Order: structure tokens, then sequence, then C-alpha cells
């Protein structure tokens, strides 16, 4: 019964860097890969971070990831935060043969 | 550069069978994982099922366990999906997700996809 | 302030050639009697440029904002002069700095800075009724900047502002450029009598002054004036006049070109050397009369196009199956190692599947793993519970991260687990499974123990029996069909990765493209990465050779791994460009000569030949060219070739 917990409305915020925080309760995130999906409002989704250590090509150095094992939490972090940045993020990990994902976060006012 | 086209939707019906298809092109379909997402309308992401590259093993979420079945062959470069015995929360759009080496690395491939409403 | 125009019919832009224009001095030095050759951006001669019109008769008002490349040509046969200066910039939204050239009636300024430029920059022009001539009033080509670090005013130059309807009796060049942050102008006033289709005359534009400005212009926007007399209404919406007016845009890229001086250090012709054959002969001979004769001007050389790589049959694959499908699996305190080594690593079927739990790899990307190619290769395996997964990893502490198991903090392998609970335990449970739960001190990574020795705690020793502050380290787990997840037994396998100064023997799986064969392309067949041809040889190979040589000890013969098959190495082509000239005051056309390049057309043993009409009849020859055939100019009248008389 693994869910992950996080945010709805955060980074409303100019030109800073602010982070975003997943975690579970059911188990441990760090013993597989959390993965961080970003989708266009009204399009097609697409992914910023993978591997939790890997973005893929084309993708902007500003998105950055980290991990955090005492807290149990993943934590996202964008620096530019440019006027490219109206979507909602989601968190996605693995348990065993299933998928679950985030509930998600809503970041329109940039 | 990787081109999905999914077209299996624009109709209502209760409780009857579906069949949606995702067409791809510009890689190898017999070498990586497949999957299926969706996402209801307005609503967070969500899971639905995942085949492997050769169709041996297909699994899915528990909420539709019993019904639902995935296939596909690498003749053609297509997939197969049917559905059985709707409900009313089936309204949602569905994209056919794309794997890199298993389910560790991600989904990272997101359709167009195809809205579909049951009413 | 500025307002918005109204959409109304329009012109679309139409494309006119160029005639011996935008040459300018490439240089502030003098130069008398010397043909120079110097590598400038100029404007290729007989090249197509962007021509706009500006005529109302109908309403033709098309000013866009054209991009900024590499040096650029503005010329304009300005009759009336209807045209007022050029604006410059990026983004042209107050960001970065941006240029304004408004020549005006009163005097010439240059201010750079970050204005508020509308959608159509523009100046109105008036017609007083009191006063028969015309003004200028209507200043709309910005609303403010905020700061800038450069301005300057040129001299007074006296403006006609009446526009007409007549013929075009002036013509005005300008040619702006960019290079190392120094914006250039060169300019030249030469009155014509003409209105389209430019003359083929020569006139070098003088340079006119070297503003320094270090910023980054990428598009520019052209000004243009319009008139208000009595029969428009006055209002810039639907009814207006402007004259008749013209102007062309071209752009610059950099180019050879061979300049000619006078004795008074005057630019007088000009001649390519990447445009015509005859050019590209009189600029590299330095002169402007070629004679008749063989030249040479530059080299031809065929580049490869694919790239096929063909590996030998991969059937070499690692221990991967009975290390992962055993039977039996040891105790965490006397975990199993097992080295692999000298095999073809096959880690597809490592993550194709999903009946694992675990697939974190530290150190080292999974996604990357078929390219890296390691020395050595060991792989652990013990069980451990559900709850004792996460102490694997480097980092964490616990019983069996620090008393039966220590991994490394620089660990660059990878940790397999899955759930085995119907194998590993029976109805009644398993109790054959050990595990340590005290020991002297920590426990060094990459350290296994033994001994089963009586671990005292206290400082009393109990003489070797067992009592109170000393008990057995050693103890079993207890193990249940029906029991939680978590206290389920789980198979860890470990894989740790080294590098030493060994060859690597261990290595990924070799793709192979298809082989397509006479055509010049380039394959890596293990040894050597060669571009050519791979043609059917009819000369067989003893069954144990892969490469092949030649006297002059040369790679030319490759056997094909996969197919057994042997092909021969060619170079694709290479030559020269020979030239046959008639000479001076005789012809203006040349022909292209090959010295061993197989292909108006004619294959002569001496190369190829084209551009020549190949006659059967003899004459005698003045132009050799090898293998007893000559060229001549003979009758129009074309050049022909054909064998020498004795
Ligand atoms: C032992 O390892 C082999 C190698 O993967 C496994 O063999 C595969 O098993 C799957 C099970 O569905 C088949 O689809 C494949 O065709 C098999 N491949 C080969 C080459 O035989 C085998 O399953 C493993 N043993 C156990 C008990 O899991
Ligand atoms: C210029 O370009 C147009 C279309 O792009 C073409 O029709 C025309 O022939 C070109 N002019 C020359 C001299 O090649
Ligand atoms: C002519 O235009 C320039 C451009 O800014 C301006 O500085 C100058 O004052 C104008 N002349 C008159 C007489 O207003
Ligand atoms: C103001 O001028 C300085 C030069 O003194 C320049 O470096 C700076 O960029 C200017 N301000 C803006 C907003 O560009
Ligand atoms: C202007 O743009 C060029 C190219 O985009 C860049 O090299 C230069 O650093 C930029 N300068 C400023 C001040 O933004
Ligand atoms: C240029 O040189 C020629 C050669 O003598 C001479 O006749 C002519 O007057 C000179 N022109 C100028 C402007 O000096
Ligand atoms: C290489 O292997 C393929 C199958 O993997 C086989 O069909 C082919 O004959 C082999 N080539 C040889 C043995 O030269
Ligand atoms: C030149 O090439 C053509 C076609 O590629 C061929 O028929 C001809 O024999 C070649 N000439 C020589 C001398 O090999
Ligand atoms: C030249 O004349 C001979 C006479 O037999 C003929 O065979 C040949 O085809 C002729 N060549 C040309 C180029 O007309």
């Amino acid at each position: 019964n693994f869910m992950l917990t996080q945010p709805h409305s955060v980074s409303e915020s100019p030109g800073k860097t602010v982070t975003i925080s997943c975690t579970g309760s059911s188990g441990s995130i760090a013993s597989n890969y959390v993965q961080w999906y970003q989708q266009r409002p009204g399009s097609a989704p697409t992914t910023v971070i993978y591997e939790d250590n890997q973005r893929p090509s084309g993708v902007p150095d500003r998105f950055s990831g980290s991990i955090d094992s005492s807290s149990n939490s993943a934590s996202l972090t964008i620096s530019g935060l440019k006027t490219e940045d109206e979507a909602d993020y989601y968190c996605q990990s693995y348990d065993s043969s299933n998928w679950v994902f985030g509930g998600g976060t809503q970041l329109t006012v940039l | 550069e990787v081109q999905l086209v999914e077209s299996g939707g624009g109709l209502v019906q209760p409780g009857g069978s579906l069949r949606l298809s995702c067409a791809a092109s510009g890689f190898t379909f017999s070498s990586y994982w497949m999957s299926w997402v969706r996402q209801a309308p307005g609503k967070g992401l969500e899971w639905v099922a995942n085949i492997k590259q050769d169709g041996s093993e297909k699994y899915y979420v528990d909420s539709v366990k019993g019904r639902f079945t995935i296939s596909r062959d690498n003749a053609k470069n297509s997939l197969y999906l049917q559905m059985n015995s709707l409900r009313a929360e089936d309204t949602a759009v569905y994209y056919c997700a794309r794997g890199q080496l298993g389910p560790w690395v991600g989904v990272d491939y997101w359709g167009q996809g195809t809205l579909v409403t049951v009413s | 302030q500025c307002v918005n125009l109204t959409t109304r019919t329009q012109l679309p832009p139409a494309y006119t050639n160029s005639f011996t224009r935008g040459v300018y001095y490439p240089d502030k030095v003098f130069r008398s009697s010397v043909l120079h050759s110097t590598q400038d951006l100029f404007l290729p001669f007989f090249s197509n440029v962007t021509w706009f019109h500006a005529i109302h008769v109908t309403k033709r008002f098309d000013n866009p904002v054209l991009p900024f490349n590499d040096g650029v040509y503005f010329a304009s046969t300005e009759k009336s002069n209807i045209i007022r200066g050029w604006i410059f910039g990026t983004t042209l939204d107050s960001k970065t700095q941006s240029l304004l050239i408004v020549n005006n009636a009163t005097n010439v300024v240059i201010k750079v800075c970050e204005f508020q430029f509308c959608n159509d920059p523009f100046l109105g022009v008036y017609y007083h009724k009191n006063n028969k001539s015309w003004m200028e009033s209507e200043f709309r080509v910005y609303s403010s900047a905020n700061n800038c670090t450069f301005e300057y005013v040129s001299q007074p130059f006296l403006m006609d502002l009446e526009g007409k309807q007549g013929n075009f009796k002036n013509l005005r060049e300008f040619v702006f450029k960019n290079i190392d942050g120094y914006f250039k102008i060169y300019s030249k006033h030469t009155p014509i009598n003409l209105v389209r289709d430019l003359p083929q005359g020569f006139s070098a534009l003088e340079p006119l002054v070297d503003l320094p400005i270090g910023i980054n212009i990428t598009r520019f926007q052209t000004l243009l004036a319009l008139h208000r007399s009595y029969l428009t209404p006055g209002d810039s919406s639907s009814g207006w006049t402007a004259g008749a007016a013209a102007y062309y845009v071209g752009y610059l890229q950099p180019r050879t070109f061979l300049l000619k001086y006078n004795e008074n250090g005057t630019i007088t012709d000009a001649v390519d050397c990447a445009l015509d054959p005859l050019s590209e002969t009189k600029c590299t001979l330095k002169s402007f009369t070629v004679e008749k004769g063989i030249y040479q001007t530059s080299n031809f050389r065929v580049q490869p196009t694919e790239s096929i790589v063909r590996f030998p049959n991969i059937t070499n694959l690692c221990p991967f199956g009975e290390v992962f499908n055993a039977t039996r699996f040891a105790s965490v305190y006397a975990w199993n190692r097992k080295r692999i080594s000298n095999c073809v690593a096959d880690y597809s079927v490592l993550y194709n599947s999903a009946s694992f739990s675990t697939f974190k790899c530290y150190g080292v990307s999974p996604t990357k793993l078929n390219d890296l190619c390691f020395t050595n290769v060991y792989a652990d395996s013990f069980v451990i519970r559900g709850d004792e997964v996460r102490q694997i990893a480097p980092g964490q502490t616990g019983k069996i991260a620090d008393y039966n198991y220590k991994l490394p903090d620089d660990f660059t392998g990878c940790v397999i687990a899955w759930n085995s609970n119907n194998l590993d335990s029976k109805v009644g449970g398993n109790y054959n499974y050990l595990y340590r739960l005290f020991r002297k001190s920590n426990l060094k990574p990459f350290e296994r123990d033994i001994s089963t020795e009586i671990y005292q705690a206290g400082s009393t020793p109990c003489n070797g029996v067992e009592g109170f502050n000393c008990y057995f380290p050693l103890q079993s787990y207890g193990f249940q069909p029906t029991n939680g997840v978590g206290y389920q037994p789980y198979r860890v396998v470990v894989l740790s990765f080294e590098l030493l100064h060994a060859p690597a023997t261990v290595c990924g799986p070799k793709k192979s493209t298809n082989l397509v064969k006479n055509k010049c392309v380039n394959f890596n067949f293990n040894g050597l990465t060669g571009t050519g041809v791979l043609t059917e040889s009819n000369k067989k190979f003893l069954p144990f050779q892969q490469f092949g040589r030649d006297i002059a000890d040369t790679t030319d013969a490759v056997r094909d791994p996969q197919t057994l098959e042997i092909l021969d190495i060619t170079p694709c082509s290479f030559g020269g460009v020979s030239v046959i000239t008639p000479g001076t005051n005789t012809s203006n056309q040349v022909a292209v000569l090959y010295q061993d390049v197989n292909c108006n057309v004619f294959q002569t043993r001496a190369g190829c030949l084209i551009g020549a009409e190949h006659v059967n009849n003899s004459y005698e020859c003045d132009i050799p060219i090898g293998a007893g055939i000559c060229a001549s100019y003979q009758t129009s009248q074309s050049i022909i070739a054909y064998t020498m008389s004795l």
C-alpha cells in the first residue's frame, strides 16, 4: 500500500531557488529509483528529472534533484524559475511489479 | 525522433467493449519495455498496465484486475489494448508509455493521447 | 508614443539580381598597382538579393523586422529623399542595447540605448496650408530609454522632404558590419539615370565612420515617411500617401576576392575564386590576363557517406544463469564469492525482467552498461529478511551492515534483490540459516569471518562455557509461511566491478549494421577505421586470418567475420581540377580536366574531360593534355579535343 505524498501548490515565487518535497510512508523511497515528470497543461506530458541523477538531453541544467534518507523524502530544485515554468509535477516510484504516481503539484504563478 | 499515434476513442458506451491502438515508429519495437498510462481530466497521474518487449508478462493495477487485456506484436510495430465491463470512472485520456530498460528507468515517453469519455 | 496600423492589401516581396555591387575598401591602407587578395565579408556577384517596394500607387508599406546576419548590404535608389534612417537591436523590448540612426532634416545623430520601440516606428510629414513646404512633426520612433554608454552626432546633412512620383536620379548604398564589437558604415553617393535593374557599373564604397559600440545585433527595421496632404483626411487608418520610393536589402557572406588597384589607389575590378573556373584561374595566377596552356587551381576529393560497423559473431556469454538460479544459498556470515571474467557481459535479461525488488546501482549508472568494459566482475550472494534490505546500501548502519556484511563508501556496483518465500521455507519453517549478533568491534568492508567463538560482553571471563554476560553471537532465523511481508526471506545478490592494469576481459554486446558495397563508406573491422569501397575479390584466405596487406604494406583486404567473405579496400577517389584556356583576346569559356578521376563529356585516356567535344579528325595540337590527345579552339567555335597529328 505504498503512496507518495507531495503538496499541490508551491513555488509561487519570482526568480529564485525553491525546493519541492516528495515523500512516502509505507517503505523507503531510497531503495529504488524515483522520477519527476513535468506535464504541459492541456497537451503531452514530458520528463524533467530521471535516474535520481540524470535529465533528458535538451533539458536546461536549472533543474536539480537530491535524496534525503533521514526524512525519507525526495527534493526537486529549480533555480532559474524563468517564464517557461507553468506545469504540474509528479513523483513516481516502483514497489513490486507495479507503478504508483504522485498526486500532483500545480505551478502556474511564476 | 519517435512518432507515437493513438486513435482508439471518440464514443460513449456503458459497460461495453473498447479497442484502443497506439502506433509507434522510429525505433526497434522488440527490444524495450512498454506501458499504458491514463489521466482523469483535472486530476493527477496514475498507472494502468505494463508489458514486456515480447509480451510474455503483462501486469495491471488491482482496480482493473480480472478484466482488461494487453497484447503486442513486432511485425507491424503496433499495440493492442482491449477493455471490457466499463464503468463511469473510466473517463480519462490514455497515453502509450515507452520504456528504456525496465520499470526503474522511468516512463520518460508520453503520447499525445486520445480523449475517452463514457456516458 | 505610437499607433497601430490596419489590415490592407499589400504586395508580396520580389527577388532581383545584383550586378557587381557590394564592394568596399577592406582596409585603411594604400595600394598602388597591386593585385591583392583578402579574406573579408563581401556581397557575391550575381547573387539573389531581397527586394522591397515603397511606392504608394496600391498602398505598399512593407517594413518587416529582418534578421541581421554577419554583414548586410543596403542599396537605395532614392530620388525624393523618402528614406530616413535605420534601427537595430535584438529583442526590441527595452532589455538590451539597441541602435537608432535617423538622418534628420537638421542634423544626424547616432544614439544607442534601451529605447521602447513600437511595432512600426515611422516619421510623419505634414503639408502646411499657409507655408508651401513639407515639415516633419510626428516623432514616433520610441517612448523612452533607461541608460546607455555611447552617443554620436554626425555632420548636418541637408535633406529635401518633398516627395514626387518621378524617375530616380541618385543611388545610395550602405554596408553595416559588426566584428569584435566595432560598427562599420560604408557608403558612397553615385548618380544614375535608372529605375530598375541596377547597372553593371563598379563603384567601391569608402569607409564613413567607425563607432565603437560593443553590443549584440540580430534584428533591424526600416523607417519610412508618409505625407498628409489635403486629399487624405489625415488619419493613419486607411487614407495616406507616401510618394514613390524603393530600397534594396542584402546579406553579406565571407568570400575571397582579388582586388585591382590603379596608380591612384582606387579599386577598379574584383574577381572571385569560388564563382567561376575562369575566375579561379585568374585569381590563382594573381593576374587579370590568362594565356593559353594548362593550369592547376585546386583539388577534388570525395567524402564518405555512411559509417558501417560489423563486429564478429558474439556467441560468448557470462555465467549469470546459475549464479541467480541457485538452489542453495549461503548464510549472511558465510556469503559466497564468485569471480566472473573472460566473457561477454549480458545484462539485457537482468533488467528486462521484473521479478526482482531492488535494482539500485551505486557509483555507476545502469542506463549505460553495454558500452562499459570492465576487467573483473564479482558477484556475492546471501539471504536476508525484508526488513534488513536497506542496510545493504553503504552509509547505513545496523546489525547486518556492521557485523555480517559491510560495503565500502565508494561502491561502483549494483544490488539485486528479490522475494522467494515458498522456495526458501516449507510449512514447518527454515532453521538452517545463521547470523551474527555480537562482535568485538566493527567490520571492515569486504571482510568475512568464520569463527564461532563465544562472545563476552562484560569484564569477567566466563572460562569458555555458556553462562551470564557471555552468549553465542551466532543465532538462527525463524521463518513462517504466513508471516508478514517484511519478515519473508529475500535473496540479495551484489555485483562488484573493478578496474586493474590487466586488459579488460568483460564487455557488452556488439551491434552489426547491414553491409553495403561498391560505395565510398567507412568501416571499423576491429583493427582500423578505414574509409573506402568493398569490392568482391577472387582470392581465398586461409581459415585463420582476419587481416591482409599488400606489397606496399597497406591493409587492403579484410575478411567479413559474420559471412566469411573476402572484401578489398580501395580509396574512393582523389585528384585535381585542371583547366584548358584558349588564351586572352580569343575566347572566354574554359573546360575542366581531371587527371585520373573516372566519370560535353568525353572519357579520355588521361582522365575525365568535360566541356570539350571530341572529334574524330586530327590536326596539329598546341595545348598538351596527355596520352596523345590535345585540345584546341576550332570552329560557332568551341573548345575541341582530338588526337594530335605527328
Ligand atoms: C534461469 O535463468 C534463465 C535465464 O533468464 C531463465 O530462463 C528464461 O525464463 C523465462 C521465464 O518465462 C522464459 O520466458 C525465457 O524464455 C527463459 N530463457 C531461457 C534462455 O531459457 C529461467 O527462468 C531461470 N530459472 C528460474 C527458475 O527462474
Ligand atoms: C532567387 O530565388 C527565387 C526563389 O527563391 C528563384 O525563383 C530565382 O531564380 C532566384 N534567382 C536566381 C538568380 O537564382
Ligand atoms: C532630428 O531627429 C533627432 C533624432 O533623435 C533629434 O535628436 C533631433 O532633435 C531632431 N531635430 C529636430 C530639429 O528636432
Ligand atoms: C547602464 O549603463 C552601464 C554602463 O555604465 C551598463 O553596464 C548597464 O548595463 C546599463 N544598464 C542596463 C539596465 O543595461
Ligand atoms: C550578446 O549576444 C551574444 C550572442 O548571443 C553574446 O555572445 C554576448 O555575450 C551578448 N552580450 C550581452 C551583453 O548580453
Ligand atoms: C589618377 O591617376 C591618373 C594617372 O596619371 C591621372 O591622370 C589622374 O588625374 C589621377 N586622378 C586623380 C584624382 O588624382
Ligand atoms: C553468425 O551467427 C548467425 C546467428 O547468430 C549465423 O546465422 C551465421 O551463420 C554466423 N556466421 C558465421 C558462422 O560465419
Ligand atoms: C568508369 O566508370 C564506368 C561506370 O562507373 C565504367 O563503366 C568504366 O569501365 C570505368 N572506366 C574505367 C577505365 O574503369
Ligand atoms: C569519326 O569517323 C569515323 C569513321 O568511321 C566514325 O566511325 C566515328 O564514329 C566518327 N566519330 C565522330 C565523333 O563522329
